[PDB]
RNA sequence: AAAAUUUAAAUUUUUUUUUUUUU
């Protein structure tokens, strides 16, 4: 029986809470996003670098601060702040064994109290992985060239620094990501916020003592004995610092992508397979199942690519389209904040 | 009446007895209004007009509630 | 008294006009956004209606029919909030089905309507298990044939029900009902999301257009 | 093709499989559908929880992501509507590395998918399609591409790659891609070439596999 | 004229009628003719106690009564419950014993009485009439298979408390009699539970009715008219309870009256807390027990 | 060590260094977190000391425990980037926090409903060449603004003022005190300790109400 | 010589990594 079944319609804010998926399908009918965007409308990105490092004021670096090069990132409705510290262990072409990374810790303040969430525990790993796969960092950049603080005349101290070259020492760096107001996938903004913090890291001048008091000590066995080696505690300067050396031609940027397939039923007048990037907005993150995430450095380079295909097929051309959309969104951000 | 007026008297004086921001460090980025951008076939950055999406929303509210009233079907 | 910060002291409990020579007393009645607060100042006490929230003053009255004057004080927001509109007894609440027991049905609270439509969805994230959840007991689905109740023939998981609050119950969940011919199932997808959209055939039945498949749900009167 | 597999080799577990490729020995286990916990249920689809134990050390973050990408692949393999309010715990054991766990995770990700695919066949759960994964590397110095490299070739590899495909119609039609794990340096141009062998090879893998399943299980089947 | 009792003792962790007294693991006998009840387990002859307690031989029944344990609930007893929980149409409520008692939904006095009949909407108002921690008069009906028992209020006389104060004691010192509500000069009333729970309140007219409105049976109200001469007289009866409790005294209604008049030495009511003076008044009554009866 | 995180190789160590009436000031901002329903932003800078911190609201969240007549508050203090206050040092303040808002919030409006308060001691300068006690009153202000943003029933814009290691929290334009905190200082300086706290409170609450009523 | 007399036992989920104790 041909029946005019009248449906029941709602305010749109009612609908998304109810159906993440169909409210999306409403936006796809007009061809828009439930973040009010059209298909390829991308969020603005705003930073400030180096504000929270002690090396902000080049004129007067303060006393008790311990932060190397800092980064603020806001894009859309999620503010993420990146902080860099470093540590030192006593150290005793393009292949992976030349290449190291940092140790990051992310927190997502998503309201839930408790232990380390499983979303977070992936993140600090996933960055570190492609940072190794970026091949950014030869360990030559970690090689520390310490001075000795010459106990000079009438009780004054000058640190003799050697230049242009018995133990060795190595910087080991750290990161912390705080995530506020998570509205969607986070990994691209986790990536990109680090990158600007990476360029702001000064390497502080480290030095050892002229002749440290902390010398060799012996330990008696049950008849025998051995010697503890002399404990030369490295000290970083209160003042001097050098910058960081980067394989700058491999500094990537991040971008995610989503491909969906469409229902004939869901249309409202004002196959069909649509690419969306700059993904956000829980309804999107629920309902997109074939997805693409890409790292790329602006000259056509690619640190990584990440395909999870769980919804649609993937054409060879949405690939190339996302690649075409890759080298834009990255290269702008390389040129946007000119650090 | 003067009792409540005494209250209305006394509500005067006690209520009579009661009677600029610069964001130095971080607040010039935290309540930053968000923006969206676009690229043309050149790939050059195209900032989104704020006025469009409101009209989009009023287009979105319009075709929703009106075209979803009666569904004539088999 | 127009626009209010929380703590804006507004008016006393009582006021006075003279409407044409005969004396008329005001009774300022505390509502939402209000609290009578005593105030000693230089010795003498004083109760006052207090703005406790953000927005606008609104003073109203209505007497129950079924020289003093009662005036309800009412405080609002004004130019997104649901703790304003927490569910009370008897309300109509749109919910999503969580789990089906032989005993009973379990939903979570999502959206509260209002009186003289006007709504208030909760702005919460259910993926934390955050939101308030409630329980429909199976004999409380309807009153017609309230004994031999077949629960599966009215509900499936994830579905939308216009249901009425019974009461508070415990702190954990709610006492809830659908026991009317205007109440019950609002909307679901076919085979719990595995298929398309389904429309209430009667008030008492539901089909789907493209499929040719029907299911038994205790649908609402449309 | 120095691969080989075992089906039905545990006892108290629903689905069990040993997958053995060229150097790495990995066993996967499948228990489901069974009673789900309180915090774990879904009202509609099937809930999945996945455990991978390494060969060495304990479960840390390095394990965690290989788990989680493997969460993504299985989710369309499973006819998830068939088991509402249920749980299938699936567990994988890395027994042999066959690759430097400090420097790589590549082969294991290929291996465990190829492991867990077969224990589900032991488990006999409603599934959707057929699948395969291989590891692919590109040499730094030679600039050539090897399907199924070795760890010393990984040392001179420039870029490491895992491809997961969805195979239907006799396992012949690439129904969809599941995973493409592009790691290391790469361009546009290599990538379509990088598919184009694994377009063939994973089918060539499954071409072996289709036989193996029936050989192991038709005597377990009755006539 | 003090604030606190500070008396010092340093250098030590601590300061340091005939019947059978038996131990667990111990044989009583192996006469097979005896019957084996509580505190007793066995192997075919060997009569074995299980607690620290006394042999009770009842005429062929041997059983072991312990000395230490929680309150034993028995039917028909007049005790005081503190509201633990609310169930389906059930309530949970502490006795002080092993477990909670249970209390059916229709087991209670309804306002308006029986003319108010049943309703399913009443379970939508369980929290209306009752809520947590509250104190009342309850009547022990009957048990379950374990030894957990239930309650009810089959009188106007049983019901939710008000108009006073609670105290609690060990269940041992409360003596059994044919009566439990007692009315004391000072216009006040003790409601001795058996289980060890003690409520004081001001004497009501219903209390006065015992010896010559109905809609207020879930109220949190009191009589608004409460003098301090009521209130301070409460505390004098309050401490002398703990005096006898510290002195291990079986409660006689008259002993309380005897405790009260002996407490008339001290008008400073705060001095009714002293370890010695409670013992002194405790020593008074036991000497006064050696005259009358 | 901790098998749940990336903490580097163990034998490394962080880097070491050695030696070789005034105005307070604010910048108060709301409505910038979309997870929450109440957010507040605070900048502070005073004479050697610059401080920024974030107060986050989640409510009303459901309580899986049992019935209550009314609401329940939960407060978290967490270290940000540089300054590391002690763990037991934190929760004492969290104890001192809850007492004041229990003379603020209409919990009776919110049966069986929870209040989640996340405070992020995000970044502090102390460039000066009871160190937590200097940051107490700004918390209460930062909470109050976020709690206005979730729009919860609050009796008063209550605030605390500071006078030299002493924290006193007010209501009713200072005509009552709701929260008292004292460290070492002088003896019987209380009467001056009334005053300088009060006027900062008289300053601050006006700064707060400007932040909202002008928006 | 008939007649008959008694009972009733309780249902559906909230938490923080493992050293390290005197030949």
């Amino acid at each position: 029986e041909t029946i005019e079944i009248h449906p029941i319609t709602f305010p749109p804010e009612v609908l998304a809470r109810i159906s993440p998926e169909l409210s999306l399908q409403r936006h796809l009918s007009l061809g828009i996003r439930p973040c009010l965007r059209k298909y390829e409308e991308f969020r603005d990105v705003a930073i400030e670098n180096n504000t929270l490092s002690r090396y902000a004021d080049a004129g007067n670096i303060d006393t008790k601060n311990n932060i190397l090069g800092s980064n603020v990132l806001k894009s859309g409705k999620t503010i993420v702040i990146t902080s860099i510290t470093g540590g030192i262990i006593e150290e005793t072409e393009d292949i992976i064994a030349n290449y190291a990374s940092v140790y990051p810790v992310v927190e997502v303040e998503r309201g839930r109290v408790g232990a380390c969430t499983d979303e977070e525990m992936t993140i600090s790993q996933k960055l570190h992985d492609s940072i190794l796969h970026s091949r950014i960092l030869p360990k030559k950049a970690l090689k520390v060239k310490a001075g000795v603080r010459s106990a000079n005349e009438d009780g004054t101290f000058s640190v003799l620094y050697p230049d242009e070259l018995k133990r060795k020492w190595s910087y080991v760096l750290y990161a912390k990501i705080v995530v506020l107001s998570r509205t969607g996938p986070v990994f691209d903004l986790c990536w990109n916020s680090l990158m600007y913090a990476l360029q702001s890291v000064k390497l502080p001048r480290a030095f050892i003592d002229e002749r440290a008091s902390d010398l060799r000590m012996t330990i008696r066995t049950r008849g025998r004995s051995a010697t503890i080696r002399e404990t030369y505690e490295i000290i970083c300067d209160q003042t001097k610092s050098v910058p960081l050396m980067i394989n700058a031609k491999n500094i990537a940027f991040a971008s995610n992508y989503g491909i969906v397939e469409l229902d004939p039923e869901c249309q409202l007048q004002n196959l069909n397979t649509v690419l969306i990037a700059d993904l956000d907005t829980e309804a999107e993150e629920t309902s997109i199942h074939s997805t693409i995430s890409i790292l790329a450095a602006p000259s056509g380079n690619y640190k990584q690519l990440t395909l999870m295909g769980g919804g649609a097929k993937i054409t060879p051309e949405m690939i190339k389209r996302s690649l075409l959309l890759s080298r834009v969104r990255a290269d702008d951000l390389s040129t946007r904040f000119n650090i | 009446v003067p009792q409540i007026r005494d209250v209305m008297e006394r509500f005067s004086v006690l209520c009579n007895s009661n009677i600029t921001n610069s964001s130095i460090l971080l607040g010039k980025i935290l309540p930053r209004e968000e923006h969206d951008i676009a690229y043309s076939k050149d790939g050059l950055p195209n900032k989104v007009k704020t006025e469009d999406i409101r009209i989009r929303a009023q287009n979105f509210k319009s075709a929703l509630a009106n075209l979803e009233d009666i569904i004539f079907e088999i | 008294p127009e626009i209010a910060y929380p703590g804006k002291l507004i008016c006393p409990q009582y006021g006075t006009e003279n409407k044409d020579g005969e004396d008329i007393i005001f009774n300022y009645v505390p509502g939402p956004g209000t609290k009578l607060i005593q105030y000693e100042h230089n010795g003498r006490t004083l109760e006052a209606i207090t703005a406790t929230l953000v927005g606008t003053v609104r003073c109203e009255e209505e007497k129950k029919t079924d020289t003093v004057k009662n005036i309800l004080v009412s405080v609002l927001p004004g130019t997104n909030d649901f703790a304003n509109n927490l569910p009370k007894e008897g309300d109509i609440v749109l919910t999503r089905v969580t789990r089906l027991s032989l005993q009973r049905a379990n939903v979570e609270i999502l959206a509260v309507e209002d009186k003289p439509a006007t709504f208030s969805v909760s702005q919460a994230s259910s993926d934390l298990g955050e939101t308030f959840r409630g329980i429909i007991r199976s004999q409380d689905v309807r009153s017609t044939d309230r004994d031999r109740v077949k629960v599966i023939e009215c509900f499936k998981p994830g579905d939308i029900v216009r249901a009425q609050v019974l009461s508070l119950g415990d702190g954990t969940n709610y006492y809830l009902t659908t026991a009317r011919n205007d109440l019950g199932v609002v909307f679901a997808r076919a085979a719990n999301g595995a298929g398309g959209l389904m429309y209430a055939t009667d008030w008492q039945m539901m089909t789907s257009p493209v499929t040719g498949a029907t299911e038994k749900r205790k649908c609402a009167k449309p | 093709m120095s691969v080989q597999a075992e089906i039905g080799i545990l006892d108290h577990v629903d689905g069990s499989s040993e997958f053995v490729s060229q150097d790495t020995k990995v066993i996967c286990s499948v228990t489901g559908p069974i009673e789900p916990k309180a915090r774990q249920e879904l009202p509609t689809q099937l809930a999945l929880e996945i455990i991978v134990r390494p060969a060495k050390g304990v479960a840390t973050t390095r394990e965690k992501v290989l788990e989680d990408k493997l969460r993504a692949v299985l989710t369309p393999l499973i006819t998830r509507h068939c088991y509402p309010r249920q749980l299938c715990q699936i567990t994988c054991q890395i027994l042999e590395s066959g690759e430097d766990e400090a420097e790589f995770s590549l082969r294991e990700l290929s291996c465990c998918i190829n492991a867990a695919f077969l224990a589900l066949v032991d488990a006999g759960i409603a599934l959707n399609s057929m699948c395969a994964s291989i590891p692919i590397a590109i040499i730094k110095d030679t600039s050539d591409i090897i399907v199924d490299p070795t760890a010393e070739q990984l040392k001179i590899s420039l870029s490491v790659h895992t491809l997961a495909l969805e195979f239907v119609n006799g396992g012949k039609v690439v129904k969809n891609v599941l995973l493409l794990d592009s790691n290391g340096d790469f361009n546009e141009d290599q990538l379509f070439s990088l598919l184009e062998l694994g377009e063939q090879k994973c089918q060539e893998l499954v071409t072996n596999i289709r036989r193996i399943i029936q050989d192991n299980i038709s005597p377990r089947l009755v006539v | 004229s003090e604030v606190i009792t500070i008396t010092k003792r340093n250098g030590a962790f601590q300061n340091s009628s005939d019947s059978q007294i038996v131990t667990p693991g111990e044989l009583v006998t192996d006469d097979p003719i005896w019957m084996r009840g509580h505190g007793t387990y066995f192997l075919d002859n060997m009569t074995y106690s299980s607690v620290a307690g006394t042999v009770s031989r009842v005429n062929r029944l041997l059983s072991v009564i312990p000395l230490k344990g929680r309150y034993a609930p028995e039917t028909g007893d007049h005790v005081v419950g503190r509201i633990a929980e609310v169930g389906n149409k059930r309530w949970k409520v502490d006795i002080g014993g092993k477990q909670h008692a249970v209390l059916m939904l229709g087991s209670v006095n309804l306002p308006g009485g029986i003319l108010r009949r049943k309703s399913e909407s009443d379970e939508l108002q369980m929290r209306s009439f009752l809520k947590e921690g509250d104190l009342l008069n309850a009547e022990v009906q009957s048990l379950f298979q374990d030894g957990s028992a239930s309650l009810h209020t089959r009188s106007l006389k049983y019901g939710k408390l008000r108009n006073g104060m609670f105290c609690q004691v060990p269940s041992s010192l409360i003596v059994r009699a044919k009566n439990h509500t007692h009315n004391l000069p000072g216009n006040i009333t003790v409601v001795l539970g058996v289980n060890g729970y003690i409520w004081l309140r001001k004497t009501s007219q219903m209390d006065l009715a015992r010896d010559t409105s109905s809609w207020q049976i879930y109220s949190d109200e009191n009589d608004p008219s409460i003098s301090n001469n009521i209130r301070q007289a409460i505390c004098r009866y309050a401490n002398v309870i703990k005096a006898l409790a510290f002195c291990e005294i079986g409660i006689t209604q008259q002993r309380i009256v005897s405790a009260y008049e002996a407490s008339m030495v001290y008008s400073n009511v705060g001095e009714l807390i002293e370890k010695n003076v409670m013992e002194s008044i405790g020593s008074d009554i036991l000497t006064a027990e050696k005259m009358r009866g | 060590q901790d098998r749940r995180r990336l903490l580097g190789p163990a034998a490394a160590k962080p880097m070491a260094f050695s030696n070789t009436e005034s105005e307070q000031e604010l910048s108060l901002h709301t409505g910038f977190i979309e997870n929450c329903n109440g957010s507040a932003l605070v900048e502070a800078r005073s004479l050697g000391h610059q401080t920024s911190l974030i107060s986050a609201v989640y409510g009303p969240r459901s309580i899986r425990g049992s019935f209550t007549s009314q609401g329940t508050i939960s407060i978290q203090l967490k270290n940000g980037l540089l300054e590391k206050y002690n763990t037991n040092e934190l929760k004492e303040v969290s104890s001192f926090l809850m007492g004041i808002f229990n003379s603020v919030v209409n919990l009776s409006r919110y049966p069986k409903s929870g209040i989640d308060i996340f405070v992020y001691l995000t970044y502090d300068k102390d460039l000066t060449n009871s160190q937590i006690s200097s940051l107490i009153p700004h918390c209460i202000t930062s909470i109050t603004l976020a709690l206005a943003d979730a729009g919860i029933e609050l009796v008063d814009m209550a605030g605390a003022g500071e006078a030299n290691g002493t924290v006193v929290s007010f209501i009713k334009n200072g005509e009552e005190i709701v929260g008292f905190w004292k460290d070492d200082g002088d003896d019987e300086d209380l009467l001056e300790c009334l005053d300088r706290c009060k006027e900062q409170y008289n300053r601050y609450r006006d700064l707060m109400i400007s932040c909202l009523m002008n928006q």
